[PDB]
Parts: structure tokens; C-alpha cells; sequence
């Protein structure tokens, strides 16, 4: 279910891809039982995935906003050149 | 110990 | 070591249900890694309110919870993920209230450690009823959204095709099932959802076939039956053979068979009458009338109707496509240890504390 | 030993933080034994950490390039007016 | 199911050691998560060549391995991390060659699955000998790099400091050393020896400076030296290194600090000295007494008679006319066999290694 | 089946 996510280039993960990875990692952790150190590892992995989500999200939003601004600015500059 | 029953009706919501 | 409770200040309660219910996304890192998490967290909060013997706080939380859930499903009730998510979690909340109610009946699958986590000061039996009824409500918004998505695909994929296709339908079915799975929806609840989806496919298909002369041919009989066998394969690949889903397709299957059987001799008529036990007389007659190759003679159709007079179900042609089988939510205890549950920082619940 | 890096804001993570998290989680996985499904989990975490490392290390690049260009276009707009 | 072997095309062998040895960073996601990974990978490649009964391929890979490791240590042999990384991986590689040799003496702690992963065509005992000599070589270089870092901090932090480099600078440096070796998955028995070697260096340099300066033999200094050592001992205790022998290397320094603090007047006092200081030579003991500076007007100087009294009782001792410690002395390193519980059949090849051209078998 | 002992001399390295 995460074959395509895990195989992706990191700079092209979406937040959806992170969510996908989270589910299958969750299943594998759950299948390991109720060992209290499995659970400590679980919440540690939650934190790692959280950090992954944030960096993916931030990067995508920032790149997208700068792209619009840049496109709009290029149109303005072109007009001002004429 | 006896557990005190609480009242819940649809009217107590919304 | 913790006892498996969560304390929060009383003036923070509106912030609690806001982040945990109102604005919690059905798709997130924490909820995906730990399905049912918001239900577990809500229950842990109730435990401590119970442990405090604070009836005004227990009442406040339990009320806010249902109000907030309903508030969510009102605002985004057109969205399948949201509905599936809150069905799954309302259920888990119900199970948690049962599994730790302190009633011997709901405690037959608990560890010694879990049995220590039972409530002590309040009996929420009346709340469970309201919650279970809320769940039933949610389950039906689910089928509603479910049907509006499947509906515009059914005719095209099942019939009008040598917009959507058959694989489109299987794809949509694959999407529905995976979403419910990722939410940790009870397997027995998923089964009833699947049965409900197959019925909608069957009922809409059969009805369209019965209202269209262009769809009653031997060729379509070959095609429909193939499509059904693709749906049987789909059940078989997910171990849903006992979901009761397959049986809901029996009228459609028999109608497809009827288009392929010979329709000339008295023996052909006899065979038709014993084969079509899942179709009504009106339905059998309608299909025989619409057939397009010889044509079905008027006397062969008369022979059928005469022979079937042993049946005393009033003659009906159209399946009810909005029919919903009554849903059950059987108790499903979790082996999750409340004492080892942490509160992921992405939930925005830093203001609550473990006890 | 990773309580520091795990408590950092993600935007302030360094590749060294990633390496440290990797080591600690590495030990915790090691402690569970040699179950093949523990090992399977372990290699998925390797991939996750690899992805986290790349984002920490190269995540700013595309933003940076676009930013310089945005600012340069802006400079030109001000100059032409 | 895989057999736990790795296959690669013969023409890719250079690219393989390039990515796995020459340009592999000692700090990274994959190697931090799985310490010793390049050694496990190397051995798995050996396993497949042994499986193919290809003597030339085995010989070539095993030759490229040693040459490559040497190449790395030539270029980046000043860097502690790099040297630690390759000492640790050279050992693991050696451990693997023993654990899976098919020799029963190395199979005692193996699982049955591990026993089935032994080599079947080639006996590599002569290679293990060369590889072991390489490890010894790498270890000398480790001690060298180590010593060069510590050396400028010892006198300043153990003697000249009061309450640049302080005692805390030294502890910080020891932590960094111990942390890097741990993260590299270096054998715990090896870590113990590296730590013993570090403590010897600290103790030898410090003691030598006591003996060569005039302003370090006071009661005030014996006090401070005893404090600093008790912190070093605490560091060993916190990290469970009290059997490493590191503490014992400080014994001459400890006995010298005690000498600075004890009473030095009566004939009984001199008797206690001649039995406490069993780790300092006569020369060292007598020298300390000579350099001794009283703390007050109310503490006399050490008398010439007292020194001669001590110098006379230590006569029926084997004559030891030596003053300074060899601060460059290196204890001879050993690498006891250390088999791992790791299962080769489940090892995957992380993408960050850039070894996509090799396949699991 | 005795494994073949592979010879390794210093001439083989560097």
C-alpha cells in the first residue's frame, strides 16, 4: 500500500504519501504485540513521521506560493518592458 | 460500591 | 508508570473536543499509525472524570463529544472519509465504554491489567444507548454517501459497455474498503457495508435492465454474468464470502441466466419456473417480453404465468435501491493497553496530562 | 540520547539530528530480536529516515532558487517604475 | 525467501568497493541504524562468489577490500570517525569470516539458520590472518589520532586548572570518543581497551608533568588531582567500564596525589609511605618529596632525614632508577571472537548506499 | 569435501 510511497524520491513525497507510509508502518508495529518497548518505539516512530509530514508540507506550500508570485511577477515585468 | 446511574436523553444533547 | 487516564482543566474542555473532534483530520500521521486513537483518548479523559467523581465534568465531556461528532457530520457529511472515520471512532468509543464499564459481561476478553481500568463511580448505561443510536445514524449517512458515489457508475459499468467501466466499479470498491480498513472499522461492520454496496449494484442494475428493451438480449446475459463473476472474485480476494454480499446478487444472476436459457418448449418453460426462484413473476415476464434475438412467443409467456400461480407474493417489478439492511455493532474488545498510550504532539493536545 | 532531536521543531532539524535519531531507534529495533517482521519494519524505518535526511538537507534548495528569482523580478519592477 | 547472499557483475566490482568502502561516510542513516552493515554486505558478496566456486572472483573481492580500506585510511586517517568506523567494520568482517567459516569452534553460538550460511568451497584462514593484521594496524592508527586530540588538554585540565582546557573538556572529549565507537557498533571488549589506553595517556602525561615541574608538588595540588581522578572514575562507573582496567592505569598518579596529602614527619609516617606507594618507583617517590612545597608557615618542609629514611627502607626493593612514564606506550590489542545474532537472510540493501546494481540471492 | 585453502601473500596487496 506504500510501495509507491517508499519508492518515491523524498523531494516528491506528498503529505498523502506520508499518511500512506504511516498506515502500513502502524500495521507492522501493531502486529508485533503489546510489548511496552514496542509501544515506546511506536510513539517514537509517530514523532519521526510527524516531522516527515511537516517538512514535506512546509516545502510544498512554500514552493507553491513562490511559484505563483514568480509567475505573476514575470508577467508584470514583461508588460513594464513594453 | 454501587455505581451512580446518570440520566441521558436526546433532549440533553444538541 | 501510569494508570491510563488523562486529566484536563475544565475551561479547556471546549479546546479538547475542538482539536480532538471538530477539527481533527480523518487522514493524519497519528490516526493512521494508531486507528481509533481519538476514541481511546476520549475514553481516558472520561476515566479520570469518573475517578474524580465529578458528575458535572463527566456529563460535560460526554455531551460535548456527541454534540461535536454531530457538528462534524453536519458540516462534512458529504465526505466518505469523514463519515467512515467517525463511524469507526464512535464505535470504538462505544466499545471502550462497554469494555471498561465494570460489567462482568463485557469483561470476558480483558487482561488483569485492563480490568483495573474499569469505571468506579458512574454508570453510563444510558449514555451508551444514545451513542449506539448515534452510531446507527452515522452508518446510514455512510451508505447515503456510498450510494451517491456508486450510483452514477453502475449502469455504465455493469450494462452500457462492451462513462465508467466495470473496473471503475471494482476500483471504487477497492477504495471504499481500504479507507474503512485504515480507520480500524470493525471487520464485522465492514462486512455489512460491503453487503450493502453489492445490493446497491444489484438493485440498480436489475431495475435498469427491467426498464430498457435494449438491454434484454442473450449477449447481455453473457456480459452481465461475466461482470458478476468479477464481483465474486473481488469478495473472494478479500475473504468476504460470508459477508452475505454474494446472495444479494441472486436476482441479477438469475435474470442473466434467464436471458441465456432456451425459451421455446414446454420443458424450457418448466426449467425457467424452477430456476428463477429469486425473481418475481412480474420480473420473469418482463424479461421474457423485452428479449431480442426467434422472439419469445405470447403463449410461452402465458405458459410461464399460468405455471407460476403457485406463488402468492403480490406482483412487483422494481427492486428498492434505497433499501438499507438494519446494521448491528457487535461488541469488539481491544487488546490495547491504556497505560502505555501517549499523546502525539500533532493532535495539539499539549494541555492535557497523563495520570 | 534522541530526546533532544525528537523534541526539536522539524524546521530546525539538522542531518546530525537525523543520524542520532537513526542510531537510537536502531538500538531499540535491535533489542526486539531477529524476528523477520521486526527486520522488515527496520528497513522501512531506514527508508523513512533516508527520506527525512534528504528533506532536512535539500528541502530548502527549491525554495531558495525561487526566492532569489522572486526578489530579482521584484527589484526589476521597482527599478522600471 | 532469500539465501542471504549478494550477487554483482564482475565488471561492477570497482563501483562496488567505491560506494561501499572508498566513499562511504562513517556517519549516515543506514550505518547508524544497522552498525557493521558494510561488513555484513561484504561478507554476503563473498558468500555468493564462494557459492559460484569462482576462486578468482573471491580473491579479487577480498583483495580489493583490504586495498580499499587502506586507501581510505591513507586519505582520511587523521579523522577519528573514519578510523573508528573502519576498525569496527574490519572486525565485524573478520567476525563474519569466522562465524561462517564452517569451523565448528566458531559455530558454538550460531542458530541453525546461521550454520547453513557457512562457506562451502573456500577456506579463508590465511585471509583472516591478513585481515586481523590490518585490524591491529588500524587500531594503532586509532590510538594515534586519539592521542593527538587528548594530549594538548591533559596538563591544562588535570594540573593547571583551578576548581583553556578544563577537566570538563576532557570528559566531553571522552564522551565524544565513547559515543562514536558505540554508534559504530565496535566490539565492547575493544571499546574497553581503547578506554584503558586513553586513561593510561591521561595518567602518564599528568604524572610526568608533576615530576618535571616544581610548582605542582603541593598539598593543594594533591587535593585537586585526587578530585579530577574521582571524576574520571565516576565516568567509568557511569559507562560500566570498571572492569576495563582503565582505573588501574591511574594508580601511579593516584598514589602520587596521596603522597602530596599525607603527613611527612614521623618514622611511622615514612613506613606508611613505603607501603602505600607500591606503584611508584623509588626515584618517583623520592623526587616528589624533594619537589614538595609546604602550604603554610605551620607546615614545615620535608626534612632531608625523612627522605633518607624512606630512601633507606626502599633499598630491599628491586632497584628501579626510573622517573618518567612512557606516555607513548600502547598496550597490545586483542580481538576476541564476537559472533552476531544477525540473520543474513533478511538483510536488505538501503538505497542511500548506491548499490542498486547488486542483487539479493 | 575439504574446502580449498586460498593463498594470501603480501605480494597480493598494494
Amino acid at each position: 500500500e506504500d510501495e509507491g510511497a517508499l519508492a518515491k524520491s523524498p523531494l516528491q513525497l506528498t503529505t498523502d504519501d506520508v499518511y500512506d507510509i504511516s498506515y502500513v508502518v502502524g500495521r507492522e508495529l501493531m502486529a508485533l504485540g503489546s510489548d511496552p518497548r514496542v509501544t515506546r518505539l511506536q510513539f517514537k516512530i509517530v514523532r519521526v513521521m510527524e516531522m516527515l509530514e511537516t517538512l514535506v508540507n512546509e516545502g510544498s506550500l512554500a514552493v507553491e506560493e513562490l511559484r505563483m508570485e514568480r509567475d505573476n511577477l514575470k508577467q508584470e515585468v514583461e508588460g513594464l518592458r513594453k | 460500591k454501587k455505581k451512580r446511574l446518570l440520566s441521558f436523553r436526546d433532549v440533553d444533547f444538541e | 508508570d501510569f494508570q491510563g487516564m488523562l486529566e484536563y482543566k475544565r475551561e479547556d474542555e471546549q479546546k479538547l473536543v475542538k482539536n480532538l473532534i471538530l477539527e481533527l483530520k480523518p487522514r493524519g500521521v497519528a490516526v493512521n499509525l494508531i486507528p481509533g486513537l481519538p476514541a481511546y483518548i476520549l475514553f481516558m479523559c472520561v476515566r479520570h472524570a469518573d475517578y474524580l467523581n465529578d458528575d458535572q465534568k463527566v456529563r460535560s465531556l460526554l455531551t460535548s463529544t456527541i454534540n461535536s461528532i454531530k457538528k462534524v457530520l453536519k458540516k462534512r457529511g458529504d465526505d466518505f472519509e469523514t463519515v467512515s472515520f467517525w463511524l469507526s471512532n464512535t464505535c470504538r468509543f462505544l466499545h471502550c465504554l462497554k469494555q471498561y464499564s465494570g460489567e462482568e459481561g463485557f469483561m470476558k476478553h480483558n487482561t488483569s491489567r485492563q480490568n483495573e481500568h474499569c469505571l468506579t463511580n458512574f454508570d453510563l448505561a444510558e449514555y451508551r444507548q444514545v451513542l449506539s443510536d448515534l452510531a446507527i445514524q452515522i452508518y446510514q449517512q455512510l451508505v447515503r454517501v456510498l450510494e451517491n458515489i456508486l450510483q452514477p457508475m453502475i449502469v455504465s459499468g455493469m450494462l452500457e459497455h462492451e462513462t465508467y467501466t466495470l473496473d471503475s466499479i471494482l476500483r471504487q470498491l477497492n477504495s471504499f474498503h481500504s479507507v474503512m480498513s485504515q480507520h480500524g472499522m470493525d471487520p464485522e461492520l465492514i462486512k455489512q457495508v460491503v453487503k450493502q454496496m453489492f445490493y446497491i449494484v444489484g438493485a440498480i442494475t436489475l431495475n435498469n435492465l427491467l426498464l430498457r428493451k435494449d438491454m434484454c438480449s442473450w449477449s447481455k446475459g453473457m456480459q452481465i454474468r461475466y461482470n458478476v463473476s468479477q464481483l465474486e472474485e473481488w469478495l473472494r480476494d478479500k475473504n468476504l464470502m460470508n459477508s452475505g454480499a454474494k446472495e444479494t446478487l441472486e436476482p441479477l444472476i438469475q435474470a442473466a441466466q434467464l436471458l441465456q436459457v432456451k425459451k421455446k418448449t414446454d420443458d424450457d418453460a418448466e426449467a425457467i419456473c424452477s430456476m428463477c426462484n429469486a425473481l418475481t413473476t412480474a420480473q420473469i415476464v418482463k424479461v421474457l417480453n423485452l428479449y431480442t434475438p426467434e422472439r419469445v412467443s405470447v403463449s410461452f409467456i402465458r405458459t410461464i404465468q399460468m405455471r407460476l400461480r403457485d406463488r402468492k407474493d403480490s406482483p412487483q417489478l422494481l427492486m428498492d435501491a434505497k433499501h438499507i439492511f438494519p446494521v448491528t455493532f457487535p461488541f469488539n474488545p481491544s487488546s490495547l493497553a491504556l497505560e502505555t498510550i501517549q499523546i502525539p504532539a500533532s493532535l495539539g493536545l499539549g494541555f492535557i496530562a497523563r495520570v
